[PDB]
RNA sequence: AUGGAGAGUUUGAUCCUGGCUCAGGAUGAACGCUGGCGGCGUGCCUAAUACAUGCAAGUCGAGCGAACGGACGAGAAGCUUGCUUCUCUGAUGUUAGCGGCGGACGGGUGAGUAACACGUGGAUAACCUACCUAUAAGACUGGGAUAACUUCGGGAAACCGGAGCUAAUACCGGAUAAUAUUUUGAACCGCAUGGUUCAAAAGUGAAAGACGGUCUUGCUGUCACUUAUAGAUGGAUCCGCGCUGCAUUAGCUAGUUGGUAAGGUAACGGCUUACCAAGGCAACGAUGCAUAGCCGACCUGAGAGGGUGAUCGGCCACACUGGAACUGAGACACGGUCCAGACUCCUACGGGAGGCAGCAGUAGGGAAUCUUCCGCAAUGGGCGAAAGCCUGACGGAGCAACGCCGCGUGAGUGAUGAAGGUCUUCGGAUCGUAAAACUCUGUUAUUAGGGAAGAACAUAUGUGUAAGUAACUGUGCACAUCUUGACGGUACCUAAUCAGAAAGCCACGGCUAACUACGUGCCAGCAGCCGCGGUAAUACGUAGGUGGCAAGCGUUAUCCGGAAUUAUU
């Protein structure tokens, strides 16, 4: 992916763990770096905003300009600002692929689609930030029907959301409907983010 | 698409002498035979065809001033024509160029011109060759006819014999030698064996076993002692008159190197200077070149002369400019002819062109390929000779000084400009008197900066000549919170060049400890000022040994007032005396000038320090005053006949005269 | 309902008032450090400074004469029947010249302009209009020249001058013809002036041929032509309203305000000129001074508002400075003319040539802004019946992180918490799943193949069908067939190889996300504001770690916000 940090560090400063398993926080929950243990500071309120920002930024694995541009295309649109982002977030190719369990990783779908593994209605898309709509399918391409990376992931059983129907037959997954709060990560406060860019 | 002529037939030469020897001359009379089947100068380089054979020419300078030029074009250049006049031969000026072109290791031909003068002599002028230069220089041909008589030149390697029957340099008749010459013309072509021999071991086991020389064998020995730098061949004519300057030509090509003949280049890498590239004469490789003059053109604006040593670049390209380290856009390519310039669409190694349109690019810089960044060997100049107080006659035009230095500075390598700090005085430093006019001249009047020249101030310093005990006390008690200090204070000449040094021997808490650096900074600040003509005090040893401090009173700026006014009641009480900076200087020049040289250096108030040869020359140490070193090059070249060189450092301070210090601290004062 | 956050700083402490400062957005940006790619844009804001060099406006032989070349193919035999001339016929063509049209478009710039310049809404019963389209009537009969060309003469050239001859769709006389112009009768109508339509007389105003078809002692197709009428297009004038600072600018105006007459213009009118009067403008800001192209829009703000007028489109103005007209439907004309002035270049000294605020480029100024590229293949324009030619408009390449947007610099398992850096209470903590090792992928990169669309066409050729003709060619249309790409073998697709080439910038005292060690010691230094630094500095410099961003990150400049700090809200 773009970031190609310490995804452990980040699970650690912001408190969640991004990848869903929780390895990161199981052994030190704590911050990183030097000061990380023994760390008692409180943080204001400025600064309880900008790690729900960054939670959400480092979950979904997006650069801040293009994160701060989804957010305003949500604001447009009808609904609730924050449900709205969270469900377009989820809208977003790579969140798709991960949801269908086509990979384990966010970065490992990320890159699976990058190189072009993937196809929307029959048809390759390299561009992860490609928005998927309700009432269109997600393939695999022949060529890397058969790749060991992808077979592994969908050997693992993992849940499919309500809004996607995966046939691991095929590999093929249909969009079915756009998400709900409820079915998107309620380890995010969506009014926070808000209010950070608000101001 | 494919160059017009081949690395083999490629000739860059410069022609080089001695002042009015005939450079020019030649330079044209060369171009008018090779742009036949309004001669100017004003290109740097001019590219002509002989024979099939592309030259390019470069005129040098002969003053000692202008040698910045002459070091420049050898840089960059393959082989050289030294010119000597047939009536004195080699000259001061003939052997400043030896010795650069030996320096850069360029092979040469001599050509004694003015024949047709009165007093001209061939074997003077070759006797001078060996003598003077110490070079190996051999004859290639023989003059029927000394001055007016001058008429034919026999070519020794062919022993053929040329008749001139005008001025006008046509209707030559080749000619039998004469039976009367023929035993000198064959006894010079056995000294020219000889010499070229002496360099070559085949040709001296082939003359040694009496066997005849084939007149390809002895050309091909010939050009190779001449390309090795190892044998000179010596021609002789009149450019005047037309007489020798085809068998220079001919000479130049013959034995005079080409791009591939000449040794090759070595630069360093931008981010390993460590290592090292060779720059081979190769189109097919890297194109690397170097920037050796930039001028302005009325018609085509900047153009920057440039010599390619390895690849190609074609106009209309981008290229690197390495030494400064940027991209430079090669718009057009042009080389100037004998009588008009012509766009050429590409240039290849071994040439020397004009790029327009190259912005930052100074000489010595090196122009590379955009992938690659090399950076060939720049060029070092002298440093200057003669240093000039400049400043301009009106203040309004001092932001226009300062560019118009700026500007004849990258013009021009040799000419410096600097601020001294001391006495803030713009500062000239040159070549000579002769560069310096020169310089002032063009700067009224090309920049319309009107300015004034003088000798350089020198900045004295001043110190305690006795030592003495004192006292400074600053009692300012009118009222309220007032203003005390006190101190003693032993003021001792410290050791020259030892510097200040202050002593803190109070005891018992006298001065209390918050306030002795307070005393040390106002000691320092009024020795910055200068207690006898407002020079800076130095060598001084002040030792704070006792004083007196009122609690509430005292304070540092109390303290420091008392350590100035202990400053100047020891200034009072110590007979201070005025040093003046001394310079170690070393002159080197022929033993015959040493008692000269000595007597002016005597003259000039300083002292011979002693004498030693070195190489076939002397060189003498001797501490001379700043102040009396004002206008030593000139005084040495009269002295020396141009042949003495010298170099002057700072030394030390020594105590002016009586006379001289009463004459500063009056105009000081008023 | 879709929309609005504050914080520091005056005090020993406080509340209030009050300025100052910061957090946000934006840019034709510049600079510093750094730097992989692609798409779409953007790129002299300064000197409306001066310009080398190349190019940026031609076209028509189906208007005209003349000249070059001279096919097919005429004659003697040099006995060389393959080469020969002039005594012929002489084709496809080409061109110096006259003539038509174009050159007033397209393109550049924003100097001037405070004005009906621009915007918006109207009016002209006060207007002009080539090429285009439609309708009606015609295109008849004569003439004299002059370019070209030949010859002489004068000039360095530019170019002139004399003589001789030659055309036209060049020019001119005459006939016929008006809603055009005058006069007398009308009828109806409007908004003063007047407007519309019907009669009868007087004066007067045109033109052309070219290429083809046919039943060829005469009709006809296409283009071109004249007049009249309409349409369309383009231009012109007038008016309401809107549109900037200053009163430490209060008076301004004498063709000025009105009238009568005349002239003038497409046109009304003091537009101009004579005579009669003394009017006209102005605190609702005249006059003067300063500044400025205007607008669609653009930035900002919750809004009300504030700021701006790059790119793109509309309008205006200008073309070295100033004045003037001629040609023309259209100009008082960027690459036209004349004069004056300043400035370049040539001269034979008598005289001549010129104007990048067209596209590149040069010098200069500047913090700063591109290559002297390919092509008319697409769109558009000029000429022509058409093929076609010209087009630096334009379509595309090159250069620049200048902006926006997209994708990279790997992905999974990995405790064995390896070594090493930093800190340490010497237990250890941290860089850290980070690394190494294993497994995978090829975005991208490299190599090799396939390879678009952008292309409609026009023209040419067959077939029909509509008008008109006696018929025919032609005309328009419909359907058909071959041919046309600079970009460019570019995008894109397919196959193979490698994690291997591809991460930097600022910050960490509060505001404000991020703290430890060492060095320095009111020095060196930092700083947006409060301030920090005098020996144990989370504020200076380095190191480790951390935070915010990421091919960008910071600094500076400018505008709006925060500022309810001009407060209508
Ligand atoms: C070979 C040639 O042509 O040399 C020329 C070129 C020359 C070397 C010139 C002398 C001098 O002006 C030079 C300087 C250094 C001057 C300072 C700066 O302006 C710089 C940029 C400049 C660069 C070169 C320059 C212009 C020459 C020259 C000498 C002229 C003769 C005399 C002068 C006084 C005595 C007689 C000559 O003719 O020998
Ligand atoms: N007698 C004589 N005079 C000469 C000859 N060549 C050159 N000169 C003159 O000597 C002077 C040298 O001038 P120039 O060529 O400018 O020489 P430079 O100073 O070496 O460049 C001029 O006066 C020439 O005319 C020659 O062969 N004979
Ligand atoms: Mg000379
Ligand atoms: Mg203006
Ligand atoms: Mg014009």
């Amino acid at each position: 992916a773009r970031f190609r940090g310490s995804n452990w560090k980040k699970s650690r400063r912001l408190g969640i763990s991004l990848s869903g398993t929780g390895k990161e926080l199981e052994k030190r929950p704590y911050a990183p770096g030097q000061h990380g243990p023994n760390q008692r500071k409180k943080l204001s309120e400025y600064g309880l905003q900008l790690r729900e920002k960054q939670k959400l930024r480092y979950l979904y694995g997006m650069t801040e300009r293009q994160f701060r541009n989804t957010f305003d295309i949500a604001g447009k649109k009808f609904g609730v600002h924050g449900e709205n982002f969270m469900i377009l977030l989820a809208s977003r190719l790579d969140a798709v692929v991960y949801s269908l369990g086509l990979a384990r990783t966010r970065r490992q779908a990320r890159q699976l689609v990058n190189h072009g593994h993937i196809l929307v209605d029959g048809k390759r898309v390299d561009i992860p930030s490609y928005s998927v709509k309700p009432g269109q399918t997600i393939s695999v391409r022949e060529k890397s029907q058969k790749l060991n990376i992808i077979v592994e992931s969908v050997e693992i059983n993992n849940f499919v959301p309500e809004y996607l129907n995966f046939d691991a037959d095929s590999l093929t997954g249909t969009f079915v409907r756009l998400p709900e709060r409820s079915e998107l990560p309620a380890e995010i406060n969506e009014q926070l983010i808000v209010e950070y860019y608000s101001r | 698409m494919a160059r017009e002529f081949s690395l083999e037939k490629t000739r860059n030469i410069g022609i080089m002498a001695h002042i009015d020897a005939g450079k020019t001359t030649t330079t044209e009379r060369i171009l008018y035979y090779t742009g036949r089947i309004g001669i100017t100068i004003t290109s740097a380089a001019t590219t002509a065809a002989w024979e099939g054979h592309r030259v390019n020419i470069i005129d040098t300078p002969g003053h000692v001033d202008f040698t910045v030029e002459v070091e420049r074009s050898l840089r960059v250049l393959d082989g050289a024509v030294t010119v000597l006049d047939a009536q004195s031969g080699v000259e001061p000026q003939t052997e400043t160029v030896w010795r650069q072109a030996t320096t850069y290791g360029v092979p040469r031909i001599v050509f004694v011109n003015k024949m047709d003068k009165l007093g001209a002599n061939f074997e003077y002028s070759v006797s001078t060759l060996h003598d003077r230069l110490q070079a190996n220089a051999a004859p290639i041909q023989l003059p029927i006819g000394a001055e007016d008589e001058f008429e034919a030149i026999i070519d020794l390697v062919e022993m053929k014999c040329f008749k001139y029957t005008n001025d006008l340099g046509t209707e030559i008749e080749e000619i039998e030698i004469p039976e009367d010459h023929l035993d000198r013309a064959e006894e010079a072509r056995a000294s020219l064996i000889e010499a070229v021999a002496e360099t070559s071991d085949e040709l001296m086991e082939k003359y040694l076993g009496d066997e005849e020389i084939s007149v390809s064998e002895l050309k091909e020995a010939i050009r190779q002692a001449t390309t090795n730098v190892e044998f000179y061949p010596v021609l002789c004519g009149t450019a005047f008159k037309n007489k020798g300057v085809q068998l220079m030509l001919d000479a130049v090509i013959d034995y005079l190197p080409s791009p591939l003949d000449v040794k090759p280049i070595i630069g360093h890498r931008a981010s390993n200077p460590e290592e090292e590239v060779i720059a081979k004469a190769d189109d097919s490789a890297e194109f690397a070149a170097l920037a050796f003059k930039v001028m302005t053109d009325p018609y085509v604006g900047k153009l920057t002369f440039f010599r390619v040593y390895s690849g190609t670049m074609t106009s209309g390209s981008y290229v690197k400019n390495s030494t400064k380290g940027k991209r430079e856009r090669v718009g057009r390519l042009l080389q100037m002819h004998a009588n008009s310039r012509q766009e050429i669409d590409t240039v290849y190694s071994g040439d020397i062109a004009a790029a327009v349109g190259l912005k930052d690019t100074g000489t010595g810089d090196t122009l590379c390929g955009e992938k690659n960044d090399i950076i060939l060997e720049s060029m070092e100049f002298p440093e200057p000779v003669i240093h000039l107080s400049v400043e301009p006659k009106s203040k309004a035009d001092q932001d226009k000084m300062t560019q118009a230095l700026v500007k004849l500075q990258e013009e021009d390598p040799t000419f410096h400009a600097h601020t001294d700090e001391e006495t803030g005085q713009v500062i000239i430093g040159g070549m000579g008197e002769l560069h310096l006019d020169i310089l002032v001249d063009r700067m009224k009047k090309e920049f319309n900066v009107e300015c004034n020249v003088g000798a350089p101030m020198v900045s004295y310093r001043e110190t305690f000549k006795s030592s003495a005990q004192v006292q400074g006390k600053f009692s300012r008690q009118s009222g309220g919170r007032g203003q005390y200090g006190d101190v003693h204070i032993e003021f001792t000449p410290n050791e020259t060049g030892a510097g200040f040094e202050f002593e803190n021997a109070i005891v018992g808490g006298v001065v209390p400890r918050e306030y002795i650096p307070s005393v040390e900074a106002g000691l320092k600040d009024a020795m910055e000022n200068g207690v006898l003509a407002g020079y800076p005090l130095i060598d001084v040893k002040a030792k704070l040994y006792d004083g007196s401090y009122h609690d509430v009173d005292s304070s540092e700026m109390a303290f420091k007032i008392a350590a100035s006014l202990a400053l100047k009641e020891a200034a009072k009480k110590c007979d201070p005396v005025i040093l003046e900076p001394m310079m170690k200087v070393t002159i080197e020049m022929p033993e015959e000038y040493m008692g000269d040289i000595m007597g002016d250096v005597t003259s000039r108030r300083g002292r011979v320090d002693g004498m030693e040869p070195r190489g076939n020359a002397q060189v003498v140490n001797a501490y001379v005053p700043l102040s009396e070193m004002f206008g030593y090059a000139t005084s040495l070249r009269s002295n020396t006949q141009g042949r003495g060189t010298y170099t002057m450092y700072f030394d030390h301070y020594a105590e002016v005269p009586k006379s001289i210090a009463e004459d500063i601290i009056k105009k000081n004062k008023g």
